[PDB]
């Protein structure tokens, strides 16, 4: 029943003050908290953090899942576009996974409150350039994740956090896997499957690669440009696979250029090898972002 | 009409990136400059408003300069007008920017790196 020690990541439970809930899943819960001295350079200063933990009705397996997700975050390492792991409470008491606080919630919430007029944050209404910036940041985070030879398996707007300075943080590493020196992950158990974000090969063979993450990335792109819309509208999950094999793809969002849509459609290529790598996504999005940024002129006609 | 060529805020030869480099050093709304563009008869006013840097096209045609729906005899008239009248969100033009103004109200450019 007990967890193995790891002194460098361990954090004292008195040093921590649990607070306002941020998210609740079935077996999981995320709460806001104050953790004093979690910065090693500022040993006396309190830091606002987020803490992932289980409900009391969580099973033994629910626990090993949370431990695995934590170890994934240790292995992945730090990047400006991946949510920061701060430390943990593993010893004598409930498992607390301590992580950087993102004050603007998840990308879906963030986008929805920043739509044009009909919660809302009107002064932060999204522009085309912002949308592209979002996408480029997430492309970079994924490019790093893939360079660590890991796969996410759950890219979605519900698992991206937005910080106070509008930085995209890839999060929820509960499906993530190490695929170093094997280059595919083959799921043998059934499970929680984010069906509307999965490549057809993953739906069918239960096998995951950097290529199926790229498929998920395209769905994420769609979520962004529909400003937090829900994929495959009016289509039930039991019908998606057949629909996908026979050629069905989501329509172009209006906020989306033809070029960005074609990028989108390319992530959804039926043949995994014909999809772009995250590296290629980064290069092309860098180009598009710069072009958009350099060509903005304010229009005072209205 | 071409009296703008004398003013402190006018730049006959200055890129968009250079104007950004200058305006980034003056974090005040109302900081601005006018630059000639490469296209004939075009200018841009580059200014700061609500914390961010903006660029606007300004077209000349015959005896008139145009900015959005506003028309003026000259660039000097256009600038003089948007000092006493809001140009974008209650923001009036305030701090004319060139490299000598930046010596005085601008953040210092780091000599080392
Ligand atoms: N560091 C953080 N800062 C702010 N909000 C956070 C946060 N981490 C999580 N949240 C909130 O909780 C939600 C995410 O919870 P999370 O995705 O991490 O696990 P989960 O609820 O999906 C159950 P499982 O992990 O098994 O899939 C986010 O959508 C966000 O609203
Ligand atoms: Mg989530
Ligand atoms: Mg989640």
């Amino acid at each position: 029943f007990e967890l193995p020690e790891d002194p460098k990541w361990e954090f004292p439970r008195d040093k921590l003050t649990l607070g306002k809930p941020l998210g609740e899943g079935a077996f999981g819960q995320v709460v806001m908290a104050e953790a004093v001295g979690i910065d090693k350079d500022k040993p006396k200063e309190a830091v606002t953090v987020a803490v992932k933990m289980l409900k009391d009705d969580a099973t033994e397996k629910d626990l090993s899942d949370l431990v695995s997700e934590m170890e994934m975050m240790k292995m992945i390492g730090k990047h400006k576009n991946i949510i920061n792991l701060l430390g943990a409470c593993t010893q004598d008491g409930p498992l607390y996974v301590i992580v950087a606080y993102a004050s603007k919630g998840n990308l879906r919430e963030y986008l929805r409150a920043r739509r044009p007029p009909g919660n809302r944050v009107p002064e932060e209404q999204m522009t085309f350039k912002d949308l592209v910036s979002c996408t480029y940041q997430l492309a970079r985070g994924m490019e790093y994740l893939a360079s660590q030879k890991c796969i996410h398996r759950d890219l979605a707007a519900r698992n991206v956090l937005v910080t106070e300075n509008n930085v995209m943080k890839i999060a929820d590493f509960g499906l993530a896997r190490d695929i170093n020196n094997i280059d595919f992950f083959k799921e043998t158990t059934n499970g929680r499957l984010p069906v509307k974000w999965m490549a057809p090969e993953a739906l069918f063979d239960r096998v995951y690669t950097h290529q199926s993450d790229v498929w998920s990335f395209g769905v994420l792109m769609w979520e962004i440009f529909t400003l937090g819309g829900s994929p495959y509208p009016g289509i039930p999950v039991e019908e998606l696979f057949k629909l996908l094999k026979e050629g069905h793809r989501m329509d172009k969002p209006a906020n989306c250029t033809n070029e960005l849509y074609m990028m989108m459609r390319d992530c959804w290529h039926a043949v995994p090898s014909q999809r772009p790598t995250f590296k290629q996504l980064v290069e092309d999005l860098d180009r598009i972002l710069t072009l958009t940024t350099n060509e903005e002129y304010l229009d005072l006609s209205q | 009409m071409n009296a703008h060529e004398s003013k402190e805020w006018y730049h006959a030869s200055l890129t968009r990136a250079q104007a950004e480099h200058m305006l980034m050093r003056v974090p005040r709304d109302g900081a601005f400059l006018v630059r000639k563009r490469n296209e004939p008869n075009s200018y841009a006013i580059s200014f700061r408003a609500e914390g961010k840097i903006k660029h606007c096209r300004v077209q000349q045609e015959g005896q008139t300069v145009m900015l959005g729906n506003s028309e003026f005899d000259s660039l000097v008239d256009l600038i003089s007008y948007y000092e006493k009248h809001p140009l974008y969100r209650k923001m009036k033009l305030r701090y004319p920017i060139n490299e000598e103004a930046l010596e005085k109200i601008g953040t210092a450019e780091p000599d080392y790196g």
